[PDB]
């Protein structure tokens, strides 16, 4: 059941790499 | 009675709570009678 | 003044109140049933 | 536990006289009302 | 209200927003089609129930 | 004695940029340590 | 004007009981549980059923009068008059316990039909319908203990009985049984209740004794008028005495009612979660850690382990007169009992 | 059965006493109403 | 002027955030006493012989125990009704076996909320309030009484109050039905009324009110917000929950003067406790419940059964199990 | 305030629903007795007279066991 | 066509002829005879 | 595989409190 | 397409009091269901 | 090692009752 | 004692949880 902690902390990892990318804050030149 | 046509609510609450007590001292010597009484 | 007699409430009333008297005749005779 | 049995005493003497004469102490008078 | 593609074909579908039969309409077919569902309901619980014995088969799990 | 409002305190922030950055740091030193917490 | 709304206007007349659309299943099913319960408790017996008198004809008094459970021999059956069972014989019918779910299913409808009644009258007087919504909860009461449980169980027969020793019966039963007072839902259930009973009694005495002075007789309950705009108590007073008291005090009126919804309501549903569950024998019944530990240290007590043992006793002691279509037999020499008692 | 007749002829004589005493104001009212 | 006088204008102020008073200056001292021997005792207290029969019984968490099978354990029966503070056991260790925290926490707490009630009156008073808060708060002190004194008094042990735990309160109610049968004791019952109708007022009046709130918000946020502290005011409309409580049953059913509804309200759990707790207080003197064991014979004479018999039968389990190894003598008199 | 019906004071304290009712109400009561002391209650509901809990052959609880054919058990019972 | 069957049928007819339409019958005459004056 | 009994709140501890720290003061921000 | 700022979105709010109220739920919850949780 | 997690709860719920009373939101007439 | 190996889990879970979110919905009250 470590498994279990291990994929969880990897998917954990890759989620915030999703949001990072997709919803980021946008650049805007101001 | 006092007034003609009509009885006193009063008097016919008295009359009717008697009717009550009697009906409830009833079921409790009931209580104590024939069925239900243990003996 | 002149009001009907017979009415929803009234009904309502007999509805519950003659069983209730009736109920009560037997219970009263109950009361003396010997064993 | 004499120590002990002796300091209780005290302490709820105390406390109880405290009580006894703070209710003495014209203790109807505190209210927001009438004071006569 | 951006266009799209699969938006315009589904417009006409979602075109008719509160248009009503006026009057009781199909209303008492509607009332008859639910009474006898009401039916067929008591049907199939009170053979599950048992409280209904039809020939031909058993509630239970052999058939 | 009164309670007077305090003048020195200050909103916090965290940037959306930070909260990714402090996220992902978080879950990379779960990554590396859940190992060694499990033995 | 169409019929329906001629009857419409009918059964919303202001007369001294109020009928609506609801009433056409509130009022025939309520009578029929209310005359189910006391044509059964007054005549019926529960000799063929459970071996026992349950009527005042067989002598019992109202603390022991019953619409007993239908016999355990029928299942869940629905013990219709025109049944398999009864086959229309009301005589039969009667003495195999049909009046109990006569009076158990016009009760369920009848409920529906007063909670449909609270809606109407509600939509009718143009008021927010939560008085609806608060007796939801007698209603998960209701539908949990007198239906989920017993269909959960074996039959009928283990239903709570219509009647005042008999749910004494069926609370002891799920005491012994169940070790229903350790359910955690049982546990909110009852603070929900306990709670509901002490918002009511401190909130009608914090009002009645932080009352506004508006008239001049000791009698202070005349000095209140229902069309008055202004509130006939001091909040203020009231927040201050309870913050000052007890560490908190309500400050919302509008906060405060909705608890006194909130609280008693939550106990209901959640101990209605919990019966669901006993419906299934999924029990609350013991902590295994402290069973494996008594089983292997014979000086580890508590009262846990006590109550366990109550339990034990009460269930070898009661099952075979409470459950006579077991024919159990235990004799004299197995039932557990301690010392010189 | 006899038991039947003795315990409805009561309330029978209780439905015929409430007509009698009743019937006159009560036909009245069920004609007012049409 | 006097010290003594600045100290008693400072005992009675109404401006401190927590009133003392009078009563407080006992309340206190002896509530904190009772709460720090509670929480001590509950987390770390050792077995103690409650039955007096040298069979321990553990009621801490470090014995043990979970919160739900956690308890402070009543005094040992061999103490009886003896006053056993701690300067009377020879040691620490053997106050604590013989279940001293039980009396010390119980003592103080009883002084406690009878010092509570005379501070809810004296609050009232320097307040300019009515003074009756106290009595609706003699019910709930009337029941604690009932179960941790009268009770203990009537049996004639500590032993027989109720434990100071979750567990312990079902083991004290279970033997209490066996012995007693309270819950055919006409007391119980208006107590099981009284919470019942409780819960039931306060779910009708709380809907009531709610269901009849004044619009004064949007429906974004929270009618809570309609509603202003010390605003004079009536947030809620009482003539419309009259009109719709009395269609629901019928008119002169429903309270339309809020202020004999409000007393209705305190008087019904508050009375229906007061039965139940002298329901509890006269079971201490073994005036128990209804008994009709046996009550309905046949015309032979053989006992028909009754649910009250089935109800004796599991009374009886519950009566021979308790306490297992306490009993030497047929009859339970003690 | 009223409904329209007419105040049960004024119908309880008026002479003419006294000199109904004098006659109505004992007329149920004593036909509810007649129904317990005629033995008609015993008979129309199945209620077992304190002689029948048992018979001379019948010593036992009369516990119904069949599922659907309760007239003949009930009728074996006696 | 069971005993079971024959009596589930005549509950729906009963049933109906018994309560859901001597009902139905009473409410519409009355509501028609007592008619609300607008 | 017999690991270390707590390694299970240690590692769901060790990420989730850190993360619940973040996600207040994200969310509050602006405020 | 575009991306077009939503005008449905609403703050929301929890008061002090509402905190309070809701930390000691959880905590009475976590009280009662520990025991049941270790069994 | 459970004993932990009760007396954990506990605390919870009396540090609770402290800063309700202490620092509540106070009540305020306008 | 022999108690449940998830019971320590799950207790800290089911209180943090509700906790934090409460924490999160109090704090950025007035954003
Ligand atoms: C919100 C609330 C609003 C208010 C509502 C109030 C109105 C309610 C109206 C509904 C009335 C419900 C009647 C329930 C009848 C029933 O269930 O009666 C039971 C029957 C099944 O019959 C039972 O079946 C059992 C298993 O039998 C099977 O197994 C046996 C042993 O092997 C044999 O082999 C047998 O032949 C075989 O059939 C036993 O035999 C029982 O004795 C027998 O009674 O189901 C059936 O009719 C139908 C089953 C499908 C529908 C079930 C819906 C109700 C579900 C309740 C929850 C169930 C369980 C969870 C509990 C908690
Ligand atoms: C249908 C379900 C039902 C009904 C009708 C009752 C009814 C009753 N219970 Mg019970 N009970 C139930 C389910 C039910 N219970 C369940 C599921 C449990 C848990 C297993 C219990 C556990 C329980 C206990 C331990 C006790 C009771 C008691 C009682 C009695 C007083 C209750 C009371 O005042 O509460 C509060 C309700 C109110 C204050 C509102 C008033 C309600 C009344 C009865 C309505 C009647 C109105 C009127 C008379 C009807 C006629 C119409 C009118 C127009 C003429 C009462 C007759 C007590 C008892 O036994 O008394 C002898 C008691 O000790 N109950
Ligand atoms: C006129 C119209 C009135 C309208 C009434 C509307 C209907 C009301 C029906 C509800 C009453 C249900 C209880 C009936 C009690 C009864 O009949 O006992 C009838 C029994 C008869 O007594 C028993 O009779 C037996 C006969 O074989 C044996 O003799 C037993 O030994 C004997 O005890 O009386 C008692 O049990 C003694 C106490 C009676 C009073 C108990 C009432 C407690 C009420 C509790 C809450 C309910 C309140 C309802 C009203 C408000
Ligand atoms: C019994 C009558 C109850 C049934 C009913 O709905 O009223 C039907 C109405 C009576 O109440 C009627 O009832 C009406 C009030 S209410 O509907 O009963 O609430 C009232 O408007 C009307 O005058 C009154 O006659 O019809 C009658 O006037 C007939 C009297 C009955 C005489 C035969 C016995
Ligand atoms: C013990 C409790 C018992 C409760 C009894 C409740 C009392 C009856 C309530 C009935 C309410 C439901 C119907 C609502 C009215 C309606 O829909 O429109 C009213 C219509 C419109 O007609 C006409 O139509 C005209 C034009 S239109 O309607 O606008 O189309 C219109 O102008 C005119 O008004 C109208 O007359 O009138 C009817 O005659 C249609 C009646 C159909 C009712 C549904 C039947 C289902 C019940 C039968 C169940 C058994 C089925 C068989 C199963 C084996
Ligand atoms: C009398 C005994 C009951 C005392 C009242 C209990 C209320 C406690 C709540 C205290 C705060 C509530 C509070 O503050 O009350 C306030 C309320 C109003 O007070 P007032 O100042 O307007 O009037 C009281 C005197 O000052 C002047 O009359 O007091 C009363 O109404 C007293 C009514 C007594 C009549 C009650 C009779 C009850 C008898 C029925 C009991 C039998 C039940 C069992 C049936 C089998
Ligand atoms: C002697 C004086 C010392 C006090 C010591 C006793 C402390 C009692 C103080 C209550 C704490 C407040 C908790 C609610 C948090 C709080 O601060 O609420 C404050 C709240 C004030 O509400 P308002 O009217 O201001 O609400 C308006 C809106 O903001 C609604 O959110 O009071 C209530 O809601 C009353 C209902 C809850 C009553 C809860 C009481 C529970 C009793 C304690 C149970 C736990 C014991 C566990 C033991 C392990
Ligand atoms: C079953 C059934 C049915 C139904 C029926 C009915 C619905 C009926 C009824 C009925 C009824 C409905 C009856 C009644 C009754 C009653 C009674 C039995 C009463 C009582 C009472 C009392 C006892 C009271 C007392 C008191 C008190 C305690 C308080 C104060 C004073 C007084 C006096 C008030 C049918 C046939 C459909 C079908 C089959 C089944
Ligand atoms: C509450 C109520 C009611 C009711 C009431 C009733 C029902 C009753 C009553 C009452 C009664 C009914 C009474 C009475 C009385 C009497 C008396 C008080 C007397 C006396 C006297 C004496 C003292 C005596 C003496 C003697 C002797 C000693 C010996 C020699 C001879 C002689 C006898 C002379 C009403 C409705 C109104 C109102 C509301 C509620
Ligand atoms: C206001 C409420 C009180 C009003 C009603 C109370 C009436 C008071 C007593 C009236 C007279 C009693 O009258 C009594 O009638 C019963 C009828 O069951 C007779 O009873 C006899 O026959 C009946 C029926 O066959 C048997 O059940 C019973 O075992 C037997 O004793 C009694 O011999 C007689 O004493
Ligand atoms: C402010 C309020 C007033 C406060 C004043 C009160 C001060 C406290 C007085 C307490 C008196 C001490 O009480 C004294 O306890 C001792 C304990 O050795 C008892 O002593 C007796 O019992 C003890 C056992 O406890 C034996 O060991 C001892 O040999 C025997 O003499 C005395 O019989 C009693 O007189
Ligand atoms: C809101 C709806 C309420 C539903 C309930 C309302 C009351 C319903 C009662 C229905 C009772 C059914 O009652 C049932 O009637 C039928 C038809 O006469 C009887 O049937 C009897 O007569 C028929 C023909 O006359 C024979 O074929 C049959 O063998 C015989 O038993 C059943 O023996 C009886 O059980
Ligand atoms: C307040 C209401 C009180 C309830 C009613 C009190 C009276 C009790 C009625 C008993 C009447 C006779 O009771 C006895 O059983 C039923 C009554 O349905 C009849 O039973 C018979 O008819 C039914 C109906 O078709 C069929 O199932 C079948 O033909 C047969 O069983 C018996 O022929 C009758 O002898
Ligand atoms: O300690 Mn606790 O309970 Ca009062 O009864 Mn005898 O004492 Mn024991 O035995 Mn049963
Ligand atoms: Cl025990
Ligand atoms: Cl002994
Ligand atoms: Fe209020």
């Amino acid at each position: 059941m470590e498994s279990v902690a291990y994929i969880l902390v990897l998917t954990m990892a890759l989620a915030v790499l999703f949001f990072a990318i997709a919803f980021r804050e946008p650049p805007r030149i101001e | 009675m006092f007034a003609e046509g009509r009885i006193p609510l009063w008097v016919v609450g008295v009359v009717a709570g008697i009717g009550a007590i009697g009906v409830l001292g009833l079921f409790f010597y009931g209580a104590y009678a024939g069925l239900g009484s243990s003996m | 003044v002149t009001y009907p007699i017979f009415t929803v409430r009234w009904l309502a009333v007999h509805t519950l109140a003659v069983p209730s008297v009736f109920f009560v005749g037997a219970i009263a005779a109950m009361q003396f049933i010997q064993r | 536990m004499l120590t002990l049995k002796i300091a209780v005493y005290i302490v709820v003497g105390l406390f109880i006289s405290l009580f006894i004469f703070g209710f003495l102490s014209s203790d109807p008078t505190r209210n927001p009302g009438r004071k006569d | 209200a951006q266009r799209t593609r699969l938006g315009d074909i589904l417009r006409p579908l979602n075109s008719e927003y509160g248009k009503v039969v006026p009057g009781w309409g199909t209303t008492p077919v509607m009332g008859v089609f639910m009474a006898l569902f009401l039916v067929f309901l008591l049907i199939i619980l009170q053979i599950y129930n048992s409280s209904l014995i039809l020939e031909g088969f058993s509630v239970d799990w052999a058939g | 004695m009164d309670r007077n409002s305090n003048p020195n305190r200050q909103p916090v922030e965290l940037n959306r940029t930070s909260l990714y950055l402090g996220l992902l740091l978080v879950a990379v030193l779960g990554i590396l340590f859940s190992s060694y917490f499990f033995n | 004007r169409g019929w329906f709304d001629v009857l419409d206007d009918w059964l919303k007349r202001d007369r001294f009981v109020f009928i609506g659309w609801s009433g056409l299943l509130l009022f025939p099913c309520a009578f029929m549980a209310l005359g189910g319960w006391l044509t059964g408790t007054t005549f019926v017996t529960s000799w063929y059923t459970h071996g026992l008198a349950s009527s005042y004809l067989e002598g019992a008094n109202f603390l022991t009068v019953a619409v007993s459970s239908p016999a355990d021999a029928f299942g869940h059956s629905l013990l219709f008059l025109w049944g398999p069972e009864a086959q229309g014989n009301l005589t039969r019918w009667f003495q195999i316990g049909g009046l109990w779910p006569f009076v158990a299913l016009h009760g369920a409808f009848g409920l529906i039909g007063f909670m449909l009644r609270q809606f109407e009258i509600s939509r009718l007087v143009g008021i927010r319908p939560y008085n609806a919504i608060a007796f939801s909860g007698p209603i998960a009461v209701f539908v949990s203990v007198f239906l989920m449980y017993p269909l959960g169980q074996s039959s009928w027969f283990f239903a709570p009985s219509f009647g005042v020793a008999g749910i004494f019966r069926f609370i002891l039963f799920l005491q012994g049984f169940h070790n229903w007072t350790l359910n955690p839902f049982h546990m909110m259930g009852v603070a929900g209740i306990l709670g509901g009973a002490l918002l009511c009694a401190i909130h009608g005495a914090t009002v009645e004794n932080t009352l506004f002075e508006d008239g001049e007789d000791s009698n202070t309950f005349r000095a209140f008028e229902p069309t008055q705009a202004e509130e006939t108590y001091s909040m203020v007073t009231a927040n201050r005495f309870w913050s000052q008291i007890f560490g908190i005090a309500f400050s919302n009126k509008r906060w405060l009612h909705f608890f006194m919804l909130f609280v008693p309501v939550t106990g209901l549903w959640m101990s209605s979660v919990g019966i669901v569950g006993l419906a299934l024998n999924l029990r609350a019944y013991d902590f295994v850690s402290q069973e494996l530990r008594a089983a292997e240290d014979p000086e580890f007590e508590t009262f846990y382990t006590k109550n366990i043992l109550l339990n034990e006793g009460m269930r070898a002691w009661m099952a075979p007169q409470d459950q006579p279509h077991e024919n159990f037999i235990f004799p004299e020499e197995v039932l557990p009992r301690g010392n010189a008692l | 059965d006899w038991r039947v007749i003795v315990v409805v002829s009561p309330l029978l004589i209780a439905a015929t006493w409430a007509a009698i005493n009743i019937g006159a104001a009560a036909i009245r009212q069920l004609q007012d109403v049409l | 002027a006097s010290l003594w006088e600045q100290f008693c204008q400072w005992v009675t102020s109404t401006n401190n955030r927590i009133y003392v008073g009078w009563f407080g200056t006992l309340m206190i001292p002896t509530l904190l006493t009772a709460t720090t021997c509670f929480i001590i005792a509950f987390i770390a207290a050792p077995p103690v012989d409650i039955d007096g029969i040298r069979e321990p019984v553990a009621g801490s968490l470090l014995y043990g125990n979970n919160i739900i099978s956690g308890a402070v354990v009543p005094s040992s029966n061999a103490i009886g009704l003896h006053f056993y503070p701690i300067w009377e056991a020879a040691s620490l260790d053997e106050w604590l076996y013989n279940g001293g925290p039980y009396q010390l926490v119980v003592f103080h707490f009883l002084i406690g909320i009878f010092c509570y009630m005379g501070r809810q009156w004296e609050l009232s008073y320097r307040l300019g309030m009515r003074p009756w808060i106290c009595v609706a708060y003699s019910a709930p002190v009337s029941a604690a009484t009932a179960v941790f004194l009268i009770y203990p008094i009537g049996q004639g042990s500590f032993s027989d109050g109720m434990p100071l735990g979750i567990s312990g309160t079902f083991n004290f109610m279970i033997v209490f039905q066996a012995e007693h049968n309270i819950l055919m004791h006409p007391f119980h019952m208006l107590g099981v009324a009284g919470v019942f109708g409780g819960s039931l007022f306060s779910a009708m009046h709380g809907s009531l009110v709610t269901s009849s709130l004044v619009r004064e918000t949007t429906e974004v946020e929270s009618q809570n917000y309609g509603y202003k502290f010390g605003q004079e005011e009536e947030t809620y409309n009482i003539v419309a929950a009259h009109g719709y409580f009395g269609r629901l049953i019928f008119q002169y059913a429903s309270f339309n003067n809020s202020r004999s509804l409000h007393f209705f309200l305190g008087a019904w759990p508050v009375i229906g406790i007061w039965f139940t707790a002298m329901g509890v207080s006269t079971m201490a003197f073994n005036l128990n419940g209804f008994n009709f064991n046996q009550s309905i014979l046949d015309s032979q004479g053989r006992v028909i059964g009754t649910w009250a018999d089935v109800l004796n039968r599991a009374n009886i389990g519950f009566e021979v199990m308790h306490e297992r190894n306490a009993h030497n003598f047929p009859l339970d008199l003690a | 305030g009223t409904t329209g019906e007419r105040p049960f004071s004024d119908i309880v304290t008026s002479i003419r629903y006294w000199v109904i009712h004098s006659i109505t109400i004992p007329m149920l009561f004593i036909a509810g007795w007649l129904f317990v002391s005629t033995g008609l209650a015993y008979d129309a509901f199945g209620t077992p007279r304190p002689d029948e809990y048992f018979t001379q052959t019948r010593q036992e609880l009369p516990i119904l066991q069949e599922r659907y054919d309760i007239n003949q058990e009930i009728q074996e019972f006696n | 066509m069971t005993p079971s069957l024959a009596n589930f049928l005549w509950s729906l007819v009963l049933g109906a002829a018994i309560v859901l339409i001597p009902a139905t019958v009473g409410l519409i005459f009355i509501s028609q005879k007592d008619k609300i004056t607008r | 595989m017999q690991v270390n009994n707590l390694g299970f709140i240690a590692s769901i501890l060790f990420v989730l409190v850190p993360t619940v720290f973040l996600l207040i003061l994200f969310i509050q921000t602006g405020k």
